[PDB]
């Protein structure tokens, strides 16, 4: 559960 | 992990939020706006506001499960977020280009894309793009570790940039290669009627009335085409409705053209040529005084050479290449095909035979068509609208597509992770385009400005019935 998504 | 206040994903959304509305009532509560483009700009700001909603929403989210600490309920409204913003990205894309569809037809086919885009069309395109977005955006999530779908959203930011790139060179780099000046380009600039012009001027060249055919242009093989019409002339020459026809072929170049062109000048006398090249103004009293210009270019990029033309009631015959396709219609012209001189000789034939009606109606079509191509038009500040929304589009959201791009080009590179490691700005800088995007209706939209003061007069009567 990230903030938007491809932010790792 | 460059760190943000969640307030400010929170703030930011619920201005986006009370901005997107505000957008859509006005133009659902404004039968001014009944037209298919705010019908487009209406599902662009439905998709702007589901993504800075959503994004609002999952901070939220986020914040909460940071002080309960099931895995299984993360993933799924992780998910569903995700899909949501996805869903929306990709609609907002699809409303762009509808919008850029929209001006492309509203500028060249007005009357007709009129009469396919009813009030019922737009409902039937606006939900399938919806239907194909939502459907996608499920499908982009659950896939959104495979390199298709990472490359297939890399894919349609490359082209947005394109079209951008291609709407800038051509309404502001090229502005004025293809815009009409109608400043200079004037009927005001005449007097009396187009009969007393016309006799003055074939009285000028030492000539009798008849229907005034004129050709402007460089004297050159395989370009403008003057080849072309001398022999359309030698065609017609030897035809009996040859003596009804007056000809006035203005041009400096090859010559041998112009010699061939001052040899059939001396043979028949209805026949005028000028080897100088004629100042502007002088070329604008021609366009008001002759009946017909000829345009038989084998290349002509701009139609703007017609343009001028048809703003001085001239009925423009021209071959149907590049931009003298777009510009003249049925209503307003002659086209033929580009080379043939047989072709040709048949339009001045069909353009004598329609000289023998009222041509005041075919004129006004002229005029009112090069009108709308004007840069103060409508059309024209339709399409500088949809260059500023794409543009703020491709900068709002360049940020994270450079992103994307490291993260399957370069996510172990010691400074690809540095700009990925500044994912929460570029996530902002997306909510952001929800917020400039109703600003820019704004202030592109003398009525929908109207209707937004409508509603605060509105607004400041809905708390005084409110609290009494
Ligand atoms: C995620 C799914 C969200 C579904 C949104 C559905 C429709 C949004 C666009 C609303 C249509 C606006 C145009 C109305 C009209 O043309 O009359
Ligand atoms: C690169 C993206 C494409 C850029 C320009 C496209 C070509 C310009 C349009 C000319 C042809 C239009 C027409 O059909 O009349
Ligand atoms: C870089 C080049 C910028 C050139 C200026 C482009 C806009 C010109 C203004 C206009 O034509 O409307
Ligand atoms: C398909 C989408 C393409 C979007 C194009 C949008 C606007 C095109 C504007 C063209 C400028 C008018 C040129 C008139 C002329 O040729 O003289
Ligand atoms: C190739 C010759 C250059 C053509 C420039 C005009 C292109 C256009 O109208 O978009
Ligand atoms: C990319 C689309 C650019 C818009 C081109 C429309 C104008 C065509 C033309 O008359 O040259
Ligand atoms: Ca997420």
């Amino acid at each position: 559960l990230d903030p938007x998504r491809w932010g790792k | 992990q460059l760190f943000v206040s969640p307030v400010v994903f929170v703030t930011l959304g619920v201005i986006s939020l009370l901005e997107n509305i505000l957008v859509i009532v006005a133009i659902a509560k404004n039968k001014n706006l009944h037209s298919p483009m705010y019908f487009f700009i209406c599902s662009l700001a439905v998709a702007d506001m589901l993504v800075s909603v959503s994004l609002g929403f999952e901070t939220i989210v986020i914040t909460l499960l940071n002080s309960t600490d099931a895995q299984s309920f993360t993933v799924n409204i992780d998910n569903v977020i995700d899909s949501v913003i996805c869903a929306s990205l990709l609609a907002s894309i699809c409303s762009l280009l509808s919008i850029a569809v929209d001006r492309y037809f509203t500028i060249f086919y007005a009357l007709q894309y009129h009469n396919i885009m009813t009030v019922k069309r737009v409902g039937i395109i606006i939900s399938c793009i919806w239907a194909a977005c939502t459907v996608s955006g499920i499908l982009f999530i659950i896939y959104s570790d495979s390199s298709a779908v990472i490359i297939c959203l890399i894919t349609m930011f490359f082209t947005m940039l394109a079209l951008m790139a291609s709407l800038y060179v051509h309404m502001f780099l090229m502005a004025r290669l293809h815009g009409i000046d109608c400043s200079f380009w004037n009927e005001s600039y005449l007097t009396g009627s187009r009969d007393e012009r016309k006799k003055s001027l074939l009285s000028k060249f030492g000539m009798d009335e008849g229907v005034t055919f004129m050709f402007i242009g460089r004297f050159d093989r395989g370009q403008k085409g003057v080849d072309v019409l001398l022999k359309a002339i030698e065609i017609l020459s030897s035809k009996k409705e040859f003596q009804e026809m007056r000809f006035i072929i203005i041009g400096k170049g090859d010559p041998e053209l112009e010699g061939w062109a001052r040899s059939l000048e001396e043979k028949h006398g209805n026949v005028k040529v000028i080897t100088e090249m004629l100042s502007r103004e002088f070329v604008r009293e021609l366009y008001g005084s002759v009946d017909f210009v000829i345009i038989p270019s084998y290349f002509e990029p701009f139609g703007l050479v017609a343009l001028e033309a048809m703003c001085l009631g001239a009925i423009p015959i021209a071959s149907a290449v590049g931009g003298l396709r777009d510009i003249i219609t049925n209503e307003t012209g002659i086209l033929v095909k580009a080379g043939d001189p047989g072709e040709l000789a048949n339009a001045i034939l069909k353009a004598l035979e329609l000289s023998r009606s009222d041509l005041s109606k075919f004129r006004e079509n002229c005029k009112k068509r090069a009108m709308s191509f004007s840069r103060q038009g409508a059309n024209m500040k339709g399409a500088i609208t949809l260059t500023i929304l794409i543009g703020v589009f491709v900068v709002c959201w360049a940020p994270f597509f450079l992103h994307l791009i490291f993260y399957i080009s370069c996510p172990q590179n010691p400074y690809c992770v540095c700009f990925m490691s500044h994912f929460n700005l570029y996530l902002i800088l997306i909510m952001c385009n929800s917020i400039i995007n109703p600003l820019i209706y704004a202030l592109r939209s003398q009525e929908l400005r109207k209707t937004f003061k409508e509603i605060i007069c509105c607004y400041e009567f809905l708390e005084v019935l409110f609290q009494g």
